[PDB]
Formats: C-alpha cells, structure tokens, sequence
C-alpha cells in the first residue's frame, strides 16, 4: 500500500517527463489493465482515438 | 548501435526459452539482410576509391540503384541523407557567402582578378554535371 | 476487464457510464482482435528506445533521470508488466 503509492508516483513522473496527457485516474486504470496481461500495443491505439 | 539491441535479445531468449536452430535463423534474417548492403557499400570504399564529394556521388548511385526494394532503399536513403548534411553546408556558405573553407578537401572547389577557381573530377556532387558548373 | 475497460472509455471522455457506448463497443472489438501481446517480452527494449528519444531529441538530462525513475519502479517489486506500461507511455508521447 506504501510501496503502491510510491510505485504510483514514479509512473505519474515518467507519465510527466514523456509529456504522454495522461492524469493519475486514467493511469491507475491504463495499470490494472496492462497487469491483467492486456497487449500494450492495442491500447495504445484505443487510447488515441479515446483523446480525439 | 541499432544492431548490438537486438544480440541482447537472444540473450533474454537465453534466459527463458528453450534451443531452437530457427529462432536463430528467422530474427536473424530481417538484419543479415541490412548487414549485407550496409557491407557492400563498405567493402567499395575499403578498395580505396572514392574521395569525399564522389563518395557521395556513388552512394547517390546507389540510392538510385537500390530502387525496387523499398526496404533496404530506407537503408541506403538514411545514408546519403545524413552524409549529404556536412556537403550541403558548404554548398550553402558556396552559394550563398561564396566563401570556401575546407580543413583537408570535401568540396571540389578549390581556391587557387577575375579570380580562377579550379575544380576536380576526384571529387563530384551527388547529382551530375549540368547543376555543377552553376 | 469489462470494469475496467469500460471506465477507461468514461474517464478519458470525461461522460458518464451509459454515455460511453459507441467507444465501449469499438475498444472492445479492437481488443478483443489483439487481446494479448503479440511481441516477445523484454523489459530491455522499451528502455532503449525510451532512451534513444530523448537522444534524438536532446533532452539527455530528462533521459539520464528516466534511468534513475525506471530503476526505482523496478527496485520497489510490486509491478510485474513493467514493459507493457512503459511501452504504453512511449506510444503515448
């Protein structure tokens, strides 16, 4: 849970420096779903067309 | 730098996989391919021809050659277009400043009044005659 | 899945959650094409290539802290598909 956030924020500062638009809420979610083996690929390009 | 990338994935392999004489052959293959271009283009210079501007001239060539494969034609365009950045500086300090500096020789004008300015057929643009005497 | 795929769709669009249909379906759909990676996994190179963009475009600094930032996620334990995030925030850039 404390080593969770810790996680949370090194993903928010990369998230930040790669200057991707992604917020906090969206990247918890982006997360729970690459975890559960989700092709990164596939998402990426859902995401896009989710931002246009 | 590309290349030594892809060893290091062969080694992962290693790690976690299991022998296969295929998994060789087939990763290996889409760069062999690249490595044997990018070696003839090599293997022309290393018998000592060309000189800097005609070394250009060649790989022009060659980028004109290379026209049908559309694959290593990418290989051969991101030479002649990142070798051409150094030439086509001094092109544009030649037509546009008309001053002509050169550590060893790289453009073929050569210094040395109406003023005579000397050029070498040792070295030669990338596109031919007609746009070299303007 | 469905759960969270579905408030991705509603986060991102901002609309609630009946109001993400049209896109619900499409993610689906497209998901359910290519649901798992069809790429070999390794971690190594996604750093690379995350590294060979800040070369290319001249934001060493930023790149030299990303590896200090990549080594703390990995060094705290609790992720598992590292490649696949990072990978995605790459795409995303």
């Amino acid at each position: 849970m404390s080593a969770v956030r810790e996680t949370m924020d090194v993903l928010l500062e990369i998230s930040r420096l790669l200057n991707t638009g992604l917020d906090m809420e969206t990247l918890s979610i982006c997360v729970r779903l690459c975890e559960q083996g989700i092709n990164p690929e596939a998402l990426s390009s859902v995401i896009k067309e989710l931002r246009r | 730098k590309e290349y030594m990338i892809l060893i290091s994935q062969l080694e992962h392999l290693q790690r976690q996989g299991l022998l296969s004489l295929q998994k060789l052959w087939f990763y290996i293959q889409p760069t062999l391919r690249t490595m044997e271009v990018l070696a003839s283009i090599a293997t022309s210079l290393n018998k000592g021809e060309c000189f800097g501007g005609a070394t250009l001239s060649l790989l022009h060539d060659r980028t004109f050659g290379y026209t049908g494969d559309s694959q290593a034609q990418e290989l051969c365009l991101y030479l002649t277009k990142a070798a051409s950045a150094p030439y086509f500086d001094i092109l544009e300090r030649w037509i546009y400043r008309g001053i002509i500096n050169d550590p060893y020789s790289e453009f073929m004008v050569e210094e040395h009044w109406d003023q005579r300015y000397t050029i070498v057929q040792q070295q030669i643009p990338s596109f031919l005659q007609k746009v070299a005497d303007k | 899945p469905n759960v969270l795929l579905q408030n991705l769709c509603c986060r991102i669009l901002g609309k609630g959650e009946a109001d993400v249909a049209q896109q619900f379906q499409y993610a689906v759909r497209v998901i359910g094409s290519n649901f798992a990676p069809t790429v070999e996994r390794d971690e190594f190179l996604v750093t690379e290539k995350i590294k060979k963009e800040f070369v290319r475009q001249r934001r060493e600094a930023d790149g030299a802290l990303f590896s200090e930032l990549h080594r703390k996620l990995q060094s705290q334990g609790v992720l598992k598909n590292r490649w696949s995030i990072l990978y995605l925030l790459l795409s995303l850039s």
